[PDB]
Protein backbone atom coordinates (compact mmCIF):
# COMPACT_ATOMS: atom_id res chain seq x y z
CA UNK A 1 0.00 0.00 0.00
CA UNK A 2 1.07 3.51 -0.62
CA UNK A 3 0.30 3.86 3.01
CA UNK A 4 2.51 1.47 4.28
CA UNK A 5 5.88 2.14 1.97
CA UNK A 6 5.59 5.82 3.46
CA UNK A 7 4.95 4.53 7.04
CA UNK A 8 8.12 2.02 6.60
CA UNK A 9 10.59 4.91 5.25
CA UNK B 1 6.84 18.11 32.57
CA UNK B 2 8.18 15.35 30.68
CA UNK B 3 5.20 14.30 28.79
CA UNK B 4 4.09 17.68 28.06
CA UNK B 5 7.25 18.77 26.54
CA UNK B 6 7.61 15.93 24.35
CA UNK B 7 4.05 16.91 23.05
CA UNK B 8 5.30 20.53 22.40
CA UNK B 9 8.65 19.20 21.15
CA UNK B 10 6.55 16.43 19.01
CA UNK B 11 3.96 19.53 17.57
CA UNK B 12 3.69 19.83 13.23
CA UNK B 13 4.49 23.16 12.25
CA UNK B 14 2.81 25.12 9.40
CA UNK B 15 1.44 23.27 6.67
CA UNK B 16 0.20 25.15 3.14
CA UNK B 17 -2.24 23.57 0.87
CA UNK B 18 -0.75 25.38 -2.39
CA UNK B 19 -3.95 26.77 -3.43
CA UNK B 20 -4.40 29.54 -5.92
CA UNK B 21 -6.03 32.72 -4.39
CA UNK B 22 -5.71 34.67 -7.08
CA UNK B 23 -8.38 33.03 -8.97
CA UNK B 24 -12.29 32.94 -8.88
CA UNK B 25 -13.02 30.29 -6.48
CA UNK B 26 -14.51 27.20 -7.90
CA UNK B 27 -15.87 23.96 -6.21
CA UNK B 28 -13.07 21.74 -7.97
CA UNK B 29 -10.44 24.08 -7.12
CA UNK B 30 -11.18 24.01 -3.38
CA UNK B 31 -12.22 20.85 -3.35
CA UNK B 32 -8.58 19.54 -5.28
CA UNK B 33 -6.97 21.59 -2.47
CA UNK B 34 -8.57 20.43 0.70
CA UNK B 35 -7.13 16.59 -1.23
CA UNK B 36 -3.32 18.06 -1.79
CA UNK B 37 -3.83 19.68 1.84
CA UNK B 38 -5.31 16.33 3.58
CA UNK B 39 -2.30 14.29 1.86
CA UNK B 40 0.11 16.88 3.12
CA UNK B 41 -1.09 17.08 6.98
CA UNK B 42 -1.03 13.08 6.48
CA UNK B 43 2.35 12.82 6.12
CA UNK B 44 2.52 15.35 9.05
CA UNK B 45 0.48 13.25 11.73
CA UNK B 46 2.74 10.36 10.40
CA UNK B 47 5.91 11.71 11.52
CA UNK B 48 4.11 12.97 14.81
CA UNK B 49 2.21 9.89 15.44
CA UNK B 50 5.90 7.96 15.43
CA UNK B 51 7.31 10.34 17.89
CA UNK B 52 4.48 10.15 20.40
CA UNK B 53 5.45 8.80 23.57
CA UNK B 54 4.76 4.67 23.75
CA UNK B 55 3.35 4.40 20.06
CA UNK B 56 6.39 2.45 19.13
CA UNK B 57 5.03 -0.43 21.57
CA UNK B 58 1.96 -0.90 19.13
CA UNK B 59 2.27 -3.68 16.56
CA UNK B 60 3.13 -2.15 13.51
CA UNK B 61 0.49 -3.04 11.23
CA UNK B 62 -1.99 -1.44 14.31
CA UNK B 63 0.06 1.98 14.33
CA UNK B 64 -0.58 1.82 10.86
CA UNK B 65 -4.17 0.72 11.44
CA UNK B 66 -4.65 3.28 14.18
CA UNK B 67 -3.54 6.63 12.21
CA UNK B 68 -5.43 5.71 8.95
CA UNK B 69 -8.63 5.38 10.96
CA UNK B 70 -8.16 8.54 13.56
CA UNK B 71 -6.42 11.03 10.84
CA UNK B 72 -9.59 12.86 9.46
CA UNK B 73 -10.81 13.59 13.25
CA UNK B 74 -7.33 14.44 13.97
CA UNK B 75 -6.79 17.39 11.55
CA UNK B 76 -10.63 18.30 12.36
CA UNK B 77 -9.60 19.07 15.82
CA UNK B 78 -6.53 20.82 14.98
CA UNK B 79 -7.76 23.01 12.34
CA UNK B 80 -10.47 23.80 14.75
CA UNK B 81 -7.55 25.00 17.18
CA UNK B 82 -5.97 26.36 14.60
CA UNK B 83 -9.19 28.61 13.47
CA UNK B 84 -9.26 29.71 17.07
CA UNK B 85 -5.66 31.11 17.56
CA UNK B 86 -5.69 32.25 14.28
CA UNK B 87 -8.62 34.41 13.39
CA UNK B 88 -10.71 34.19 16.68
CA UNK B 89 -13.17 31.36 14.93
CA UNK B 90 -14.19 33.96 12.33
CA UNK B 91 -13.17 31.73 9.40
CA UNK B 92 -11.70 27.68 9.26
CA UNK B 93 -8.50 28.13 8.84
CA UNK B 94 -7.18 24.84 6.78
CA UNK B 95 -4.46 26.22 6.24
CA UNK B 96 -2.15 29.69 5.48
CA UNK B 97 -3.64 29.96 1.61
CA UNK B 98 -6.62 27.95 2.68
CA UNK B 99 -9.13 29.70 4.70
CA UNK B 100 -12.67 29.39 4.44
CA UNK B 101 -15.34 32.17 4.44
CA UNK B 102 -19.07 31.26 4.68
CA UNK B 103 -19.19 31.81 1.20
CA UNK B 104 -16.74 29.40 0.76
CA UNK B 105 -18.17 27.03 3.20
CA UNK B 106 -21.01 26.82 0.91
CA UNK B 107 -19.32 26.78 -2.61
CA UNK B 108 -17.32 23.37 -1.37
CA UNK B 109 -20.58 21.74 -0.86
CA UNK B 110 -19.30 20.49 2.88
CA UNK B 111 -21.45 23.82 4.21
CA UNK B 112 -22.73 21.55 7.41
CA UNK B 113 -20.04 19.78 8.36
CA UNK B 114 -17.79 23.54 8.36
CA UNK B 115 -20.68 25.14 10.06
CA UNK B 116 -20.06 22.43 12.97
CA UNK B 117 -16.10 22.48 12.62
CA UNK B 118 -16.76 26.50 13.39
CA UNK B 119 -18.68 25.61 16.27
CA UNK B 120 -15.88 23.16 17.78
CA UNK B 121 -13.50 26.14 17.49
CA UNK B 122 -15.77 28.30 19.38
CA UNK B 123 -15.84 25.78 22.03
CA UNK B 124 -11.97 25.76 22.52
CA UNK B 125 -13.12 29.98 23.57
CA UNK B 126 -16.18 29.09 25.33
CA UNK B 127 -14.39 26.41 27.47
CA UNK B 128 -11.20 28.11 27.87
CA UNK B 129 -8.94 25.16 26.44
CA UNK B 130 -5.38 25.69 27.49
CA UNK B 131 -2.94 24.88 25.08
CA UNK B 132 -1.54 21.82 27.09
CA UNK B 133 -5.44 20.75 26.98
CA UNK B 134 -5.40 20.63 23.56
CA UNK B 135 -2.23 18.78 22.97
CA UNK B 136 -2.94 15.89 25.48
CA UNK B 137 -6.56 15.72 24.05
CA UNK B 138 -5.14 15.87 20.33
CA UNK B 139 -2.88 12.83 21.17
CA UNK B 140 -5.96 11.47 22.64
CA UNK B 141 -7.88 11.02 19.28
CA UNK B 142 -5.57 9.05 17.95
CA UNK B 143 -6.18 6.36 20.13
CA UNK B 144 -10.08 7.01 19.80
CA UNK B 145 -10.91 4.77 16.96
CA UNK B 146 -10.68 1.07 16.33
CA UNK B 147 -12.05 -2.46 14.80
CA UNK B 148 -14.95 -3.99 16.48
CA UNK B 149 -12.52 -7.15 15.40
CA UNK B 150 -9.80 -6.13 17.46
CA UNK B 151 -5.91 -4.71 17.32
CA UNK B 152 -3.50 -7.31 16.38
CA UNK B 153 -2.38 -6.39 20.25
CA UNK B 154 -5.48 -4.62 21.51
CA UNK B 155 -4.14 -5.16 24.98
CA UNK B 156 -0.84 -2.69 24.15
CA UNK B 157 -3.41 -0.24 22.78
CA UNK B 158 -5.81 -0.26 25.85
CA UNK B 159 -2.54 0.28 27.94
CA UNK B 160 -1.42 3.35 26.23
CA UNK B 161 -5.08 5.32 25.91
CA UNK B 162 -5.38 4.47 29.16
CA UNK B 163 -1.90 6.12 29.76
CA UNK B 164 -2.75 9.38 27.94
CA UNK B 165 -6.16 9.53 29.52
CA UNK B 166 -4.45 9.34 33.01
CA UNK B 167 -2.18 12.11 31.43
CA UNK B 168 -5.15 14.29 30.81
CA UNK B 169 -6.44 13.65 34.44
CA UNK B 170 -2.86 15.34 35.58
CA UNK B 171 -3.26 18.07 33.34
CA UNK B 172 -6.81 18.75 34.73
CA UNK B 173 -5.20 18.39 38.31
CA UNK B 174 -13.50 20.43 39.78
CA UNK B 175 -11.35 18.11 38.49
CA UNK B 176 -14.44 15.70 37.39
CA UNK B 177 -16.27 18.97 36.27
CA UNK B 178 -13.50 19.53 33.85
CA UNK B 179 -13.40 16.13 32.47
CA UNK B 180 -16.54 16.08 31.74
CA UNK B 181 -16.23 19.26 29.24
CA UNK B 182 -13.60 17.86 27.99
CA UNK B 183 -14.33 14.17 27.34
CA UNK B 184 -17.98 15.58 25.51
CA UNK B 185 -15.75 17.96 23.10
CA UNK B 186 -13.70 14.94 22.49
CA UNK B 187 -16.95 12.95 21.48
CA UNK B 188 -18.31 16.45 19.41
CA UNK B 189 -15.52 15.44 17.45
CA UNK B 190 -16.39 11.84 15.87
CA UNK B 191 -19.80 13.07 14.11
CA UNK B 192 -17.67 15.56 12.27
CA UNK B 193 -15.48 13.41 10.87
CA UNK B 194 -17.97 10.80 10.21
CA UNK B 195 -19.81 12.79 8.30
CA UNK B 196 -16.42 14.18 6.26
CA UNK B 197 -15.23 10.12 5.78
CA UNK B 198 -18.79 10.89 3.98
CA UNK B 199 -18.61 13.28 1.66
CA UNK B 200 -14.97 12.56 1.06
CA UNK B 201 -15.71 9.21 -0.28
CA UNK B 202 -18.91 10.15 -2.21
CA UNK B 203 -16.64 12.75 -3.77
CA UNK B 204 -14.25 10.22 -4.62
CA UNK B 205 -16.99 7.86 -6.58
CA UNK B 206 -17.62 10.83 -8.63
CA UNK B 207 -14.40 12.32 -9.06
CA UNK B 208 -13.84 12.22 -12.56
CA UNK B 209 -17.64 13.59 -12.99
CA UNK B 210 -16.33 16.68 -10.80
CA UNK B 211 -13.28 17.15 -12.05
CA UNK B 212 -11.67 16.86 -8.63
CA UNK B 213 -8.46 15.52 -8.41
CA UNK B 214 -7.30 13.14 -5.62
CA UNK B 215 -3.61 11.97 -4.75
CA UNK B 216 -2.74 8.55 -4.40
CA UNK B 217 -2.77 8.02 -0.48
CA UNK B 218 -6.13 10.12 -0.32
CA UNK B 219 -7.60 7.93 -3.21
CA UNK B 220 -6.63 4.86 -1.12
CA UNK B 221 -7.16 5.61 2.36
CA UNK B 222 -10.40 6.83 1.29
CA UNK B 223 -11.26 3.49 -0.81
CA UNK B 224 -9.84 0.95 1.59
CA UNK B 225 -9.84 2.42 5.23
CA UNK B 226 -12.54 4.66 4.84
CA UNK B 227 -15.56 2.83 3.96
CA UNK B 228 -14.65 -0.02 7.46
CA UNK B 229 -15.59 2.97 9.07
CA UNK B 230 -19.27 3.90 7.38
CA UNK B 231 -19.83 0.37 6.91
CA UNK B 232 -19.82 -0.14 11.06
CA UNK B 233 -16.51 -2.05 11.64
CA UNK B 234 -14.57 0.39 12.82
CA UNK B 235 -16.12 2.65 15.47
CA UNK B 236 -15.27 5.34 17.90
CA UNK B 237 -14.91 4.79 21.26
CA UNK B 238 -17.26 7.39 22.81
CA UNK B 239 -16.96 8.90 26.47
CA UNK B 240 -20.69 9.46 26.88
CA UNK B 241 -23.68 7.92 25.31
CA UNK B 242 -23.56 7.15 21.99
C1 LIG C 1 -12.20 16.50 1.28
C2 LIG C 1 -11.02 16.04 1.99
C3 LIG C 1 -10.69 14.58 1.90
O1 LIG C 1 -9.95 16.63 1.11
C4 LIG C 1 -10.78 16.71 3.26
O2 LIG C 1 -11.65 16.52 4.15
N1 LIG C 1 -9.66 17.43 3.43
C5 LIG C 1 -9.25 18.09 4.60
C6 LIG C 1 -8.03 18.69 4.59
C7 LIG C 1 -7.51 19.36 5.65
C8 LIG C 1 -8.27 19.44 6.80
N2 LIG C 1 -7.73 20.12 7.89
O3 LIG C 1 -7.83 19.79 9.02
O4 LIG C 1 -6.89 21.17 7.60
C9 LIG C 1 -9.60 18.88 6.91
C10 LIG C 1 -10.47 18.97 8.10
F1 LIG C 1 -10.07 18.12 9.00
F2 LIG C 1 -10.44 20.17 8.63
F3 LIG C 1 -11.72 18.74 7.78
C11 LIG C 1 -10.03 18.22 5.75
Amino acid sequence: SAFSRLYTR
Amino acid sequence: PIFLNVLEAIEPGVVCAGHDNNQPDSFAALLSSLNELGERQLVHVVKWAKALPGFRNLHVDDQMAVIQYSWMGLMVFAMGWRSFTNVNSAMLYFAPDLVFNEYRMHKSRMYSQCVRMRHLSQEFGWLQITPQEFLCMKALLLFSIIPVDGLKNQKFFDELRMNYIKELDRIIASCSRRFYQLTKLLDSVQPIARELHQFAFDLLIKSHMVSVDFPEMMAEIISVQVPKILSGKVKPIYFHTQ
